[PDB]
């Protein structure tokens, strides 16, 4: 959904 | 580097990747995969200041890739290092087959009621972390030629015989994982030239779900750009993952 690597 | 030109600057700068799978399962009737694998392509859209030296780096070697050709401007050893195209780009395709996870698995059951009705029952269970969301579920089941009508009960969704295509159609908004739900059909029958048997094609699917089923996940995208004055914590960069069936057949 488009979220950061960790 | 034609793929690029020299002089380009961003206030913000930010990346996307996008990780987009076909997943293609052929079932046996009693639960044998006969034949399954995914096709993948990551795409990458890039807006980073000069000219950078990016790595991309995933779980490989942790799945298992069997082939993968690249883009133009990657370099060959034994990471993935390449200076990208400004904006949207191809960065990689590819191919696996081992360790595949399979969204959902299909349970039909058939039973023959005189030469008069068919009673049929399928069941769908969806295999993965219930934080989400399958969307977009179809499940399509063959109906004979000789039908002349067609009876559905459904708790979840909606289902519409379409004589046209000779095929009841089952559709689902949205489904979490580990869950289980199923739809009744009774088909009643013309009678027929006797000696007809019915080659009951597959029942198939359609989904799409918010994650690789070949288990690929990304780890890092490291930018280096030795002139200009940012660095790499300074970009911010996002991942989404797009699994969806190709050919995705049970057979019943």
């Amino acid at each position: 959904s488009y979220r950061h690597f960790a | 580097i034609g793929w690029r030109r020299e002089g380009i600057k961003y206030r913000r700068n930010e990346l996307f990747l996008d990780v987009l799978e076909s997943v293609n399962l052929l079932m046996s009737p009693q639960g044998q995969v006969l034949s399954a694998h995914v096709s993948g392509r990551v795409v990458m859209k890039s807006y980073l200041s000069g000219m950078p030296e990016c790595k991309f780096g995933m779980n490989d070697k942790s799945i298992a890739i069997d082939d993968c050709t690249f883009h133009q401007c990657v370099r060959l050893s034994r990471s993935i290092s390449f200076i990208p195209p400004d904006g949207e780009f191809e960065l990689m395709r590819y191919r696996t087959t081992k360790d595949i996870i399979l969204p959902f698995r299909v349970i039909p059951l058939v039973r023959e009621v005189g030469r008069t009705k068919l009673e049929v029952k399928v069941v769908i269970k969806s295999n993965f972390k219930p934080s989400l969301l399958a969307q977009k579920i179809e499940v399509r089941i063959p109906t004979p030629l000789n039908t002349s009508g067609v009876q559905v009960i459904c708790m979840k969704g909606k289902a519409k015989y379409k004589a046209s295509e000779n095929a009841i159609v089952w559709k689902i908004k949205r489904m979490a994982g580990m869950k289980e739900s199923q739809i009744s059909a009774e088909i009643e029958l013309l009678p027929t030239n006797d000696k007809k048997k019915w080659a009951r094609p597959p029942i198939s699917m359609n989904f799409e779900v918010p994650f690789a089923p070949s288990g690929l996940k990304v780890r890092y995208l490291k930018v280096f750009e030795p002139k200009l004055n940012y660095s790499d914590h300074d970009v911010i960069k996002w991942v989404r993952y797009i699994g969806r069936s190709g050919i995705y057949e049970t057979r019943c």
